[PDB]
């Protein structure tokens, strides 16, 4: 069981920024399957 | 359903608690998740919690074994602000024996609605009945917003990893569990989202963000997960949404974004339905399924390839390049009409004298020209007649054999006709003068005030450090003496904030153009000898042969060469030619688009940087071409040349005799 209360969730923002990622050319895996757009697909 | 009366009971008491509650000030009471995360108890990368791989089920789900839903999956990031929990389907009928409302996690009553629902207000109600919460600091529009995103997130966490997120996600107890969470993150430890900062005017700098697309079709709306604003895509984005790349519900990463219609502060909730943000294609590149809506760690802008830049919008925030080539300064001129003109130094100093000379003659010619405008039957029946009209009376005194001795022969009314045609002549002269001045003086002040519009430019041929390349051009206007000596060929820099990648010109559309604006900064980074040679091909002074073999495009066509001039030729009708011959008695010709640099007299050691190939090679009569960026010289000190010249300086300091003459014979015959 994954204790949600422990999950480093999506929208847990970092206010103080000053405490791979982006892909070069716009259209060429990870930038395909968005944990949020699918509920839009169906 | 209930006899529908035990609900207001539960409601008036609910309403009273809040009533008293807000009637005060009390001690905080972080919620469930806030006090959890708030500690040590090891967290769990939203990634790790899924072996790493985005979705794991498609179609009608591998099946709804674990747990899916209806009227939940058939939902969107634009309607979750409404969901409505059928109070009946989540507690069953075992907890429904309770008509005093369902008590919930964290403390705080969520009372179903008469209608059998559990929507926004219900939660707003509860979240106020919730201990450690002050209902003065929250409000219906506040919960609304959050009830939206705190849903879509959960929902989405459904049709995605069914195997690790059952429905243990969308229960009304993680909603009121989070809404409390947010009230802790934002109203208690008063920590502000990324867009709430920005909007409230407390970080504005639209520096590296991770946002998410929501509503879309003139403009779209992005979110940091907490609040959302309506962006403003540039043409190239306008296309990537109309084509379907920016799929509402995806994460991107802009850079120098910015605001329009943004006076000051305001709470993202009272967001002016005008204000908008401005994403810019070249400074935006999709971000992984997971990430982190909000500001991003590395505050330093991210680079990327020219190869990927577009042109209908955006400046690049950063580009990691290598100074392939470097050309000499150009003294551009904006013609009074349109069109711009390019001139070397020699030319914009020739033209600078040829003008300020000419148009300094005009300034005097206006006055030289206004300076050159200063210095029968008895005479008795006649004197009586040539007395009536004053016009002929004057005449009769000027073309007069005898002066004031005649006008003394008439002392009447007709002596007041001449003295009246006399003073009208003065106020005719005095008119021209006065006017003739002004007229001029005023046309010179309209002369002396006009000037040539001249500024200067520096072109650099740079290429992305990351293999291959698309060597585009960097133009730097009025280059500070510094900049000029910092950039050198074959080096690495990370130029940040470069002009709206304006499209190139001349024939087709490949590659692109870079211009640096007043907010560009050049950071020089190092390079390993060992890994330079891939992209960076130094300047090379051809051995003349190359121009022969159909395999040596030789860097964008530019070549630099050495040689001796056999003979100049200035073909009647403009377009000089310069015949050069190297050491292997090979010949080529340089077509001149500019003006011969003096020294190019027949038979002299001549070096030359920046020459362009012309069609139809392979014919003993090659054809280079000297343009604006061409340099020439009788004594080049440059490296790459040093050899190839000592080489050609050989057969000149060797035979020296039957040489030049034979070349002449070589070239003389080819004609
Ligand atoms: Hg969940
Ligand atoms: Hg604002
Ligand atoms: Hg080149
Ligand atoms: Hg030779
Ligand atoms: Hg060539």
């Amino acid at each position: 069981p994954v204790d949600l209360g422990l999950l480093e969730e999506d929208d847990e923002f970092e206010e103080f920024p000053a405490e791979h990622v982006w892909e070069d050319n716009w259209d060429d895996d990870d930038f395909s399957n968005q944990l949020r757009a699918e509920l839009e697909k169906h | 359903k209930d006899l529908m009366s035990s609900l207001q009971s539960a409601r008036d008491l609910q309403d009273m608690r809040i009533k008293n509650k807000e009637r005060r000030h009390l001690r905080l009471q972080p919620g469930s998740l806030y006090l959890t995360k708030s500690s040590t108890l090891p967290r769990i990368s939203l990634q790790a919690a899924v072996g790493d791989r985005a979705p794991s089920a498609c179609s009608p789900k591998q099946l709804y074994i674990y747990g899916v839903s209806k009227e939940c999956i058939n939902v969107n990031s634009k309607n979750a602000e409404y969901f409505q929990f059928d109070i009946q389907d989540h507690f069953g009928k075992e907890d429904l024996c309770a008509g005093k409302g369902f008590q919930l996690a964290d403390g705080g009553w969520l009372i179903p609605s008469n209608d059998g629902k559990a929507g926004k207000e219900e939660f707003y109600r509860a979240l106020c009945d919730t201990p450690g919460v002050d209902p003065k600091l929250i409000s219906s529009i506040w919960v609304a917003n959050h009830y939206r995103w705190i849903v879509w997130k959960l929902a989405a966490m459904e049709f995605a990893f069914p195997k690790e997120f059952a429905n243990r996600c969308l229960n009304p107890e993680r909603v009121l569990l989070q809404l409390k969470y947010r009230y802790d993150v934002e109203i208690d430890n008063s920590r502000r989202s990324a867009l709430k900062k920005i909007l409230e005017r407390d970080d504005t700098a639209a520096k590296t963000l991770v946002l998410c697309i929501s509503d879309i079709v003139d403009t779209i709306e992005l979110t940091d997960g907490w609040y959302a604003v309506r962006a403003q895509l540039d043409p190239p984005l306008m296309a990537l949404v109309k084509s379907g790349k920016l799929t509402v519900g995806q994460k991107i990463i802009t850079q120098g974004a910015e605001l329009v219609g943004s006076p000051d502060a305001c709470a993202p909730l009272e967001a002016p339905d005008s204000l908008r943000l401005k994403i810019s294609a070249n400074s935006t590149r999709p971000a992984r399924w997971h990430s982190r809506l909000g500001f991003f760690r590395d505050p330093r802008p991210f680079p990327l390839p020219l190869s990927s830049l577009f042109s209908d919008g955006g400046n690049v925030g950063c580009v990691d390049i290598i100074v392939q080539r470097v050309y000499p300064l150009q003294w551009v001129e904006k013609t009074v009409s349109g069109l711009y003109i390019f001139r070397s130094e020699r030319e914009e100093e020739k033209e600078a004298l040829r003008f300020a000379e000419a148009q300094q003659k005009k300034l005097e010619a206006l006055f030289t020209k206004v300076h050159t405008e200063f210095k029968s039957r008895t005479l008795t029946r006649q004197q009586v007649h040539a007395l009536q009209d004053g016009a002929e009376l004057y005449a009769a005194v000027q073309y007069a054999s005898d002066p004031d001795h005649l006008e003394a022969c008439f002392s009447e009314e007709q002596l007041r006709a001449l003295n009246n045609y006399r003073q009208m002549l003065n106020d005719k002269k005095q008119a021209r003068i006065q006017s003739e001045f002004r007229k001029a003086l005023e046309s010179a002040e309209k002369e002396e005030g006009l000037s040539r519009d001249v500024t200067t430019v520096w072109k650099l041929r740079v290429t992305s450090y990351k293999k291959k390349e698309k060597s585009a051009l960097l133009s730097i206007w009025r280059p500070s003496s510094d900049l000029s000596s910092l950039l050198t060929e074959g080096k690495r820099y990370r130029i940040y904030h470069l002009a709206v990648s304006k499209s190139k010109s001349k024939f087709e559309r490949p590659s692109i153009q870079l211009t640096a604006t007043k907010r560009t900064q050049y950071q020089q980074l190092p390079v390993s000898s060992e890994t330079l040679l891939q992209v960076y091909q130094p300047r090379e002074s051809l051995h003349f042969s190359r121009l022969s073999d159909p395999a040596f495009q030789p860097p964008c066509s530019e070549v630099d060469v050495v040689g001796v001039v056999v003979s100049v030729v200035k073909p009647i009708g403009l377009a000089p030619l310069v015949y050069l011959s190297d050491e292997c008695l090979n010949l080529l010709v340089v077509k001149f688009g500019i003006d011969l640099n003096e020294d190019i007299k027949p038979r002299v050691l001549i070096a030359a940087s920046n020459l362009q190939c012309q069609p139809e090679s392979t014919s003993g009569v090659p054809t280079l071409f000297a343009g604006h960026f061409s340099i020439f010289s009788a004594s080049p000190k440059e490296a790459y040349f040093q050899e190839k010249v000592n080489n050609l300086k050989h057969a000149i300091e060797n035979i020296d005799t039957f040489y030049k003459e034979a070349e002449k014979k070589l070239i003389h015959v080819l004609e």
